[PDB]
């Protein structure tokens, strides 16, 4: 009995299967993250990603920033997280513009791990990527706003 | 399977015939030189035995006798140190007044002006101050007269002769059989129980009969000439009994298990003796006794000829699990076959040991009047750090030589090694990431502090007064050590080391010995620097080992050897793919890591530890406690450490320390000299040499041994050798001038 | 660095990094348009000479101007 | 792809082909030396430019030459 | 007042636009 | 006249547990390689990428990422063992290109059906100076 | 089989390892909400222009209207100007 | 014996003997005629 096996049975594809890679807990969790919802409209997945990340970025900017100890503007240091959402959204946009042309099909895999034919994720299309970028921007600005809306009754404001 | 003495008679004839045939060991080199490259190869291959012959028995015999040669040299060197201690030392005057006199064991001849190096060391003695530490050893050993040092030098010389003789004897007369070497259980049993055990026990004997009493008379202020000779304590037990009453019993409490009655001279007090500033000799003798018992027990683990005990192969094979397959199966065959494998493990563990020694000797000064001699302490710590780091890089080199030369899955397979090789890309990729993360989040914090301090924002720095990064874990640990005596070590009177326990500052001759070492944001940042540098060294070396066989760039790399310059400009360029070049690259990073470590030691010890103490107990540290506020910034290292503490070595001209000024500049010179080799390449040099050769043929003075530029690999080796020598000797001169002047 | 370390070391290292990126979830959603390789041999000579020279000039300029202007005399 | 050429100083010892790690070179018949064979580089699109062939040539001067040229995935030795 | 406009203009906006644009030109395929 | 043996899929592959050294996206979108050989028995051999694998008795098929890996392993199969090998290039369309041994004869053995490529009929020192091919697309060694 | 010249995606491991392929767990009305509101940002060129000009003018605004209570550079020196080594 | 003289004729050994003699000579000359920036005998 051995825990490590080749990836999907093929020992000459360069990888391995471990509790870290192929595990029911891990496979379910990764499968239930927005990026891995291949049939969903990329705009909604971008909404979720942007909401989570934009919400996250507020913390370090406010607590570690230069105005951190001037509580009058230190709280308002969330503008910086907003600006980073802007810059990241630029990076996404030029990534898609550079990566996908107008009429090209998805570059995502069209097979499953078990060999059956799959429909490829539209995220890897020019239109799908543009939708994911718009969703990440909207959700990101929105998540920053939501985090900034809560200044109260938290052990680390 | 019956362990026994096995040798062969007269395998190699003692003759000068091959003394006269240079390169006799190599079939190619023995043909002599057509070009100058020959001369270098003769020296690079001289000790590469498994390249001279493929017979394991011959290789083992060469290795064995060579070890005898090494031990002969070591005994000759010790003979030198004791003889200079007897004939050219102020050791008796120092033995009277240790806190004032400076130890000096070398005197120079008055030829060319150099007699200035014979400085005032006290005791009416002119000479060079020594930082090795032999005076504190000799005092701790009860040695009083120069005569005793003479006798030790003569014995050491005799043992040099005996070791040399045994080397010649076991290579040319009685040369052990290969089965004799491979008897690993016998060897481990005899080195655990026989060498380490009986050695520690013998030393405990000398200490309880010589070191303890003579040090009692020294500590009681008795004049060393008036102290009874060490054997008078063995003869008349009344001398010892007056000093240590337990000796009136006649070792009856030892057999009757009344051992508690020996708590007189066998003690667990811990801490430091406040008179000498060194560890309690009672604790040390007790220590060597306990160690002796432990090793004497450990030496019965392995089975030999009487059925009881362990076979190591059995132990290995039983250890396997669901993640590692059949692991450990095959390692007994590898470790009884490959010398380079054994040398790899032993270099790793011996170097790591040397570093641990470096820490434990400063934090627990074992010899009397050693802690307060800051030149000797700094010298010892720095020295052993260097030895350790070098030895570890060697361990990488020989792991690589094993992988290239002795690894064969069709013959001597191991599951663990195969699996590692089977995810080498994952291992090295993750180590790479950790190195980048550590670089940013250790050194990038320094850059953050320099930038904030330059912009006039010290409140935005990482500091004990701004954004604190406290080493909470280490602080909690040293607190727990401070609370240990009486609680989790009720037998321990005081703290394990004065760096732990609060209070109990120890001062000797007005100078401090040890006090509690504080820890703060500065120490945090530095420690993550050490983590970073070590991780990058490990990255270079481990990457060198795991991809020595092959890689995606070069599938047949093992066929190119362990030491080769490249596989050419193709595939984008493949320079320095060899495992050798990974050792070459890792040497620089061992230099970087160890350099920052010893700078951290000097800086921290002068700032927060060493210094003078008032009659009323006010401590003035050599530097003004400026570690916490000045080390958290690179500019602070440049200014308050390098620029400040280099004043002694650049001001040493005209004194007895001027040799350290000369070595400062000269080591700078050889370090810069290395950059010629490291930054260039042999094609340029060979072309230039073509023009020079033309000039010689013009005057009929071109040599037959055709001049050639160094090989690519030799260019690298020369380069790294001079880089390391220059840097290390520069820090050497810097340290010794600094701490000899201000210590 | 660029003057003492030569290329093959970095090329193999970058191969391990390519493996790392392709086998990391979420990140392998992102693909490079240009195959990451180690700098060329000559290119490293140039890059290292440029760092050596920029550091040379900027170091001596800082010392020159600060040491003179600080005194102005 | 790197250019690789053979010159009629070739003596047909076959060592360039034996050294090549990507099989770029062949031995073809020829009447100009005693070995009656000369090297050839019909597969330079696989040439990685390591110059093991040049290290292998005994002719003074060389009879194989590798002129490193336009880089490709194959010439850069990329497995990715 | 003017430096508060042109320092971020040439130190933030101009490098972002130039880097993005050059990125596009450099990644283009004809 | 030589007929290249066609690549037979369903040919067994060596016994091996998998490694990080194997194929990547390059094999999916660009090209990969396949080496086949005949073994007299089950043997252990060193993989050009991972660690150790078990060569199977009979026909063996092994997909590798680069041509040089095929030629390295084949060199060893011919050297350590005494095994005939062939290998091919495989494009993502399924098309196969036989590569080696190109003639059915190893290239270090002169075979008469071989045509000269890149052969210049002059000493290397007789190449012209760059100035003589300047502004022309040519290189002095292309002649 | 693990080698098939007909299907190279399977042969070269071209799979979606963690792709779910399940239907939307996002309920509608939420979906239509974000689909109608994030729609203007789904044209990548237009979004690029809106981000560069919007973020650029935003930056220009907070830079032009910054207060000395936030930036020492607007506050200016508040101390009497010192005297140079030999000069002003 | 012949082989030992041969070994003593080898480059490094002949070099140590030669430069050791030269060093003793120069040392003794600087012992009887120390300092000296010039050739004073004219
Ligand atoms: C005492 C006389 C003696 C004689 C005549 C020989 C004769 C021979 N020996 Mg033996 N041997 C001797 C003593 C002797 N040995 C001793 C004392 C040892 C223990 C170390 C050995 C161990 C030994 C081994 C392991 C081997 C030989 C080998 C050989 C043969 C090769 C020739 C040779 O050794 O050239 C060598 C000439 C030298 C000058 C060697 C000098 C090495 C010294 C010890 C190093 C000194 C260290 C130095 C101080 C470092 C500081 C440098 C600093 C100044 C920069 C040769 C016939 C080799 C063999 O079998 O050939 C195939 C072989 O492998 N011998
Ligand atoms: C070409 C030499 C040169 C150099 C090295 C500088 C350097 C500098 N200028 Mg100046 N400037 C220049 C020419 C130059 N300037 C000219 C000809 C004008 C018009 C009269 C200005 C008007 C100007 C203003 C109003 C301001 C600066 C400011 C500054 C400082 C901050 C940088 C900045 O805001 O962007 C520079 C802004 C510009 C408008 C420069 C562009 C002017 C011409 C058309 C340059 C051509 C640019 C072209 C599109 C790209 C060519 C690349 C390069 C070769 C110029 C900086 C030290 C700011 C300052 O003082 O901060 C404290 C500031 O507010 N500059
Ligand atoms: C050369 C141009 C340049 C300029 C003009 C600035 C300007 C600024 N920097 Mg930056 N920086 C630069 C280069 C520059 N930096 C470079 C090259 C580096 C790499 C070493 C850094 C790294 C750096 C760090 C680490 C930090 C700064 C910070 C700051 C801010 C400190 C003053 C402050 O507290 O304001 C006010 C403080 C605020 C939080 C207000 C936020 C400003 C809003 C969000 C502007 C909106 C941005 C806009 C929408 C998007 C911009 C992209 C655009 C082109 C589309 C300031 C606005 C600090 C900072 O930003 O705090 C988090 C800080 O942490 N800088
Ligand atoms: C209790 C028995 C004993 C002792 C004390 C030693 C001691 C030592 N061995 Mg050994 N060895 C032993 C048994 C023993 N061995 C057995 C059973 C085997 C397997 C058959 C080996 C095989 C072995 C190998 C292959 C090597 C060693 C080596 C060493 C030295 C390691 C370096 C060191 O620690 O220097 C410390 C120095 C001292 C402690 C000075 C005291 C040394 C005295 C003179 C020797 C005492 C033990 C000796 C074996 C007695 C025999 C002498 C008699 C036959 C004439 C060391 C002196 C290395 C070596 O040979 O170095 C030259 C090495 O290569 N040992
Ligand atoms: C007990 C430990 C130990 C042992 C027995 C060995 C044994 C061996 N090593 Mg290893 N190694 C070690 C430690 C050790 N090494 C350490 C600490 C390092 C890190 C530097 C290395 C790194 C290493 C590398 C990279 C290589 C070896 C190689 C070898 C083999 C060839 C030795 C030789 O003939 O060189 C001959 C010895 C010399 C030419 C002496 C050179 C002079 C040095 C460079 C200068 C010393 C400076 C001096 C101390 C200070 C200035 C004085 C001066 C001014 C007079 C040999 C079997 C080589 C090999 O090919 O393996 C098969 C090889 O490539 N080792
Ligand atoms: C001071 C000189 C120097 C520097 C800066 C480095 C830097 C580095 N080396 Mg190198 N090295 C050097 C000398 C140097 N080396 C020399 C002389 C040699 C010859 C022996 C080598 C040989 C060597 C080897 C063999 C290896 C390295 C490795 C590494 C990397 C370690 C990982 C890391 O810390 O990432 C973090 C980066 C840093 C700590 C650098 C400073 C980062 C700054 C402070 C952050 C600033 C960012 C800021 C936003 C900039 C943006 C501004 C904008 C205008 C662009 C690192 C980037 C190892 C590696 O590949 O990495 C795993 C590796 O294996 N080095
Ligand atoms: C948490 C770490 C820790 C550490 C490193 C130590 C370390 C030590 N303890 Mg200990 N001890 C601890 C926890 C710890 N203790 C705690 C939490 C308690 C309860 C408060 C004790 C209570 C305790 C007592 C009563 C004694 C020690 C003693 C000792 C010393 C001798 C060890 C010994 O007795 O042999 C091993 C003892 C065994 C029962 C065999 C266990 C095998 C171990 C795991 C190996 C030793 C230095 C002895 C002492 O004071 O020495 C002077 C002693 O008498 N300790
Ligand atoms: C090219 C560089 C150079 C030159 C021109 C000199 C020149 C001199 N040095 Mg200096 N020196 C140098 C480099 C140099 N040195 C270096 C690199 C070092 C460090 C190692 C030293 C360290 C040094 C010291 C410590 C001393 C000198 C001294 C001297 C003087 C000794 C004259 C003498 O020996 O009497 C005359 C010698 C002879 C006539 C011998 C020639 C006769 C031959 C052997 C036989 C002729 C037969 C017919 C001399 C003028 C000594 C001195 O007193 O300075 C004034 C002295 O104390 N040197
Ligand atoms: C030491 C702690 C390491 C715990 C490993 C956990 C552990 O011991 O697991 C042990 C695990 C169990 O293996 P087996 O049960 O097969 O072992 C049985 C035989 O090999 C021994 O007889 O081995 C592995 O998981 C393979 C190693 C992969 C793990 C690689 C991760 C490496 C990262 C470690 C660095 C981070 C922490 C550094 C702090 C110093
Ligand atoms: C300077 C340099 C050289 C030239 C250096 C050489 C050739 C060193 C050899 C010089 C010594 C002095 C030759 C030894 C001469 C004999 C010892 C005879 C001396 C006569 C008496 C004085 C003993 C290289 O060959 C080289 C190769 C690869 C990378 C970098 C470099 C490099 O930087
Ligand atoms: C570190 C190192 C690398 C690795 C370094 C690489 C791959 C460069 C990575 C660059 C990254 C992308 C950041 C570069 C940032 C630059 C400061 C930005 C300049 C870009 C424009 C201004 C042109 C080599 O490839 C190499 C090759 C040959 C000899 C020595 C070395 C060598 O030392």
């Amino acid at each position: 009995y051995q825990v490590v096996q080749p990836i999907n049975g093929d020992p000459f594809i360069g990888s391995l299967e471990t509790p870290v890679t192929s595990s029911p807990l891990v496979a379910w969790y990764l499968s239930n993250l927005p990026g891995y919802r291949t049939a969903v409209n990329p705009l909604l997945r971008g909404i979720e990603v942007g909401l989570a990340h934009g919400f996250l970025l507020v913390g370090p900017f406010v607590k570690a920033g230069p105005l951190r100890n001037t509580e009058i503007a230190g709280q308002a240091g969330s503008l910086a997280a907003g600006g980073l959402v802007v810059i990241l959204s630029i990076c996404l946009t030029i990534y898609g513009i550079s990566s996908f042309n107008e009429g090209d099909p998805s570059t995502a895999p069209s097979l499953t791990l078990t060999g059956r034919k799959k429909q490829p994720d539209q995220l890897q299309t020019a239109d799908g990527w543009a939708k994911f970028t718009g969703g990440f921007f909207f959700g990101g600005i929105s998540g920053v706003i939501w985090a900034f809306f809560l200044l109260y009754v938290l052990d680390l404001p | 399977p019956e362990v026994k003495i096995l040798v062969d008679r007269d395998p190699i004839k003692t003759s000068f015939e091959q003394w006269a045939k240079p390169g006799h060991f190599s079939r190619t080199i023995a043909k002599g030189p057509d070009t100058t490259t020959w001369i270098w190869n003769l020296h690079a291959d001289a000790h590469d035995f498994d390249s001279h012959t493929s017979d394991l028995e011959e290789i083992s015999r060469k290795v064995f006798s060579a070890h005898f040669g090494q031990l002969s040299i070591i005994f000759l060197w010790l003979s030198g140190m004791y003889f200079h201690g007897a004939r050219f030392s102020n050791y008796e005057a120092w033995l009277n007044d240790p806190t004032h006199i400076r130890p000096s064991a070398q005197v120079v001849w008055p030829i060319v002006g150099q007699e200035i190096l014979n400085g005032d060391v006290g005791g009416g003695f002119r000479g060079i101050q020594i930082t090795s530490g032999f005076f504190q050893i000799w005092r701790a050993s009860g040695i009083t007269s120069e005569l005793q040092l003479y006798c030790t030098a003569i014995g050491a010389l005799v043992f040099a002769a005996l070791m040399l003789f045994a080397g010649w004897f076991h290579y040319h007369k009685a040369a052990p059989k290969l089965v004799w070497f491979q008897d690993v259980e016998s060897m481990l049993n005899h080195h655990l129980a026989g060498l380490l055990g009986l050695g520690s026990l013998s030393w405990a004997g000398h200490q309880v009969h010589v070191s303890l009493p003579i040090n009692q008379f020294l500590n009681a202020g008795v004049d060393p000439k008036e102290i009874p000779l060490p054997h008078e304590f063995i003869l008349n037990r009344d001398l010892l009994a007056q000093l240590y009453p337990s000796f009136a019993e006649g070792a009856t409490p030892f057999f009757t298990l009344n051992w508690s009655k020996y708590a007189d001279f066998l003690t667990f007090r811990g801490g430091l003796d406040p008179l000498t500033g060194g560890l309690w000799l009672t604790d040390i003798a007790h220590h060597h006794l306990a160690i002796a018992i432990l090793f004497l027990i450990a030496g019965h683990m392995y089975r030999t000829n009487w059925g009881i005990g362990h076979g190591i192969k059995d132990i290995l094979e039983a250890h396997k699990g669901p993640f590692t397959g059949q692991g450990h199966k095959g390692l007994y065959e590898i470790l009884t076959t490959s010398w380079h494998a054994q040398l790899s493990i032993n270099l790793a563990m011996l170097g790591s040991l040397t570093i641990i020694v470096a820490h434990h000797m400063y934090a627990m000064p074992p010899y009397p009047y050693l802690a307060t001699d800051y030149g000797t302490q700094l010298s010892l710590f720095t020295h052993h750090m260097w030895i350790g780091g070098f030895l570890i890089v060697g361990a990488a080199a020989h792991a690589a030589i094993f992988m290239v030369r002795d690894y064969d899955p069709t013959t001597r397979y191991n599951d663990l090694l195969d699996r590692v090789l089977r995810h080498r890309d994952a291992i090295i990729s993750h180590l790479n990431w950790v190195c980048i993360f550590l670089g940013f989040h250790s050194f990038g914090l320094y850059i953050h502090n320099d930038t904030m301090s330059a912009l006039g924002r010290p409140q935005d720095m990482f500091s004990d007064t701004a954004i604190q990064l406290q080493p909470v874990f280490a602080q909690w640990i040293q607190n727990t050590h401070a609370l240990a005596p009486g609680t989790t070590a009720p037998g321990a009177t005081t703290s394990t080391s004065l760096t732990w326990g609060g209070g109990d500052l120890v001062s000797v001759g007005g100078k401090v010995a040890l006090l509690p070492i504080p820890l703060g944001t500065a120490d945090f940042l530095v420690h993550h620097i050490h983590a970073f540098t070590i991780h990058v060294t490990v990255l270079i070396l481990l990457k060198g080992v795991l991809f020595a066989r092959s890689s995606r760039l070069i599938p047949d790399k093992a066929n190119l050897g362990f030491r080769f310059p490249c596989d050419g400009p193709g595939r984008g360029g493949t320079c320095q793919v060899s495992a050798w070049d990974h050792v070459f690259l890792g040497l620089f990073w061992m230099y970087n890591a160890i350099s920052v470590v010893i700078f951290h030691f000097s800086w921290k010890m002068q700032s927060d530890v060493w210094g003078s103490i008032n009659d009323q107990g006010v401590v003035t540290h050599i530097t003004g406690g400026n570690f916490a506020q000045s080390s958290i910034t690179i500019n602070g290292w440049l200014r308050d450490f390098l620029w400040a503490q280099a004043s002694q070595v650049i001001q040493s001209y005209g004194s007895s320390l001027s040799a350290y000024g000369l070595f400062f500049l000269g080591a700078h010179f050889v370090w810069a000299f290395s950059l010629m080799f490291l930054f260039s390449g042999r094609g340029y040099w060979q072309e230039l040499i073509e023009s020079i050769v033309w000039a010689h043929n013009k005057l009929k003075v071109a040599p037959a041994t055709q001049p050639r530029a160094l090989s690519i690999v030799q260019g690298r080796a020369v380069g790294v050798t001079h880089y390391l020598l220059g840097g290390i000797a520069t820090t050497w001169a810097f340290f010794l001038a600094r701490i000899i002047a201000v210590g | 660095m660029f003057l003492i370390s030569w290329r093959g070391y970095w090329q193999e290292l970058i191969e391990t990094l390519a493996w790392a990126h392709e086998r990391t979830p979420l990140a392998n959603l992102i693909r490079w348009r240009d195959k990451p390789v180690a700098l060329s041999i000559v290119q490293a000579r140039l890059v290292g000479l440029v760092h050596f020279s920029v550091g040379y000039i900027f170091t001596y300029a800082a010392f020159l101007i600060a040491s003179t202007s600080g005194k102005f005399g | 792809s790197h250019s690789v050429k053979i010159y009629d100083t070739c003596i047909g010892c076959t060592q360039c082909v034996r050294a090549c790690p990507t099989d770029v070179l062949e031995m073809i018949p020829w009447g100009g030396c005693k070995a009656k064979q000369i090297a050839s580089a019909p597969r330079t699109e696989d040439c990685v430019g390591c110059k093991r062939c040049e290290s292998a040539c005994p002719t003074d001067f060389l009879s194989v030459r590798v002129y490193l040229w336009h880089e490709t995935t194959r010439s850069m030795g990329l497995a990715y | 007042n003017l430096p508060s406009l042109f320092v971020p203009l040439v130190g933030l906006l101009f490098p972002a636009v130039a880097m993005a644009s050059l990125f596009l030109h450099v990644e283009k395929r004809l | 006249g030589f007929t290249p043996p066609e690549l037979d899929p369903n040919t067994p592959s060596p016994i091996f547990g998998g490694s990080t050294g194997g194929l990547l996206r390059k094999a999916q979108v660009e090209e990969f390689y396949v080496i086949t050989w005949e073994s007299p028995k089950e043997q252990i051999f060193e993989m050009p990428t991972g660690g150790a694998a078990i060569m199977r008795e009979g026909p063996n098929l092994l997909k590798l990422a680069r041509k040089e890996q095929c030629l390295a392993l084949g060199t060893r199969l011919r050297s350590k063992y005494k095994i005939k090998y062939q290998f091919y290039r495989v494009f993502p369309s399924g098309e196969v290109q036989y590569l080696h041994p190109k003639d059915g004869v190893y290239p270090e053995k002169v075979n008469p059906g071989r045509q000269g490529v890149g052969v210049n009929f002059r000493s290397i020192g007789k190449n012209v100076s760059p100035i003589e091919v300047k502004f022309t697309g040519k290189q002095p060694y292309d002649l | 089989v693990y080698f098939d010249l007909e299907d190279l995606g399977n042969t070269t491991g071209q799979w979606d390892l963690y792709g779910s392929d399940a239907p939307s767990p996002y309920n509608s009305l939420q979906s239509k909400f974000f689909e109608t509101f994030a729609a203007p940002f789904t044209k990548r060129g237009l979004l690029l222009k809106f981000l560069i000009l919007g973020g650029g003018s935003t930056l220009a605004y907070f830079s032009a209207t910054a207060s000395g209570d936030i930036l020492p550079i607007k506050k200016g020196p508040q101390l009497p100007p010192q005297l140079g080594p030999r000069l002003g | 014996m012949r082989d030992l003289k041969t070994y003593l004729s080898v480059a490094p050994v002949a070099s140590t003997l030669w430069f050791a003699a030269l060093a003793g000579l120069l040392i003794e000359i600087n012992r009887f005629f120390p300092d000296a920036l010039t050739f004073p005998f004219f």
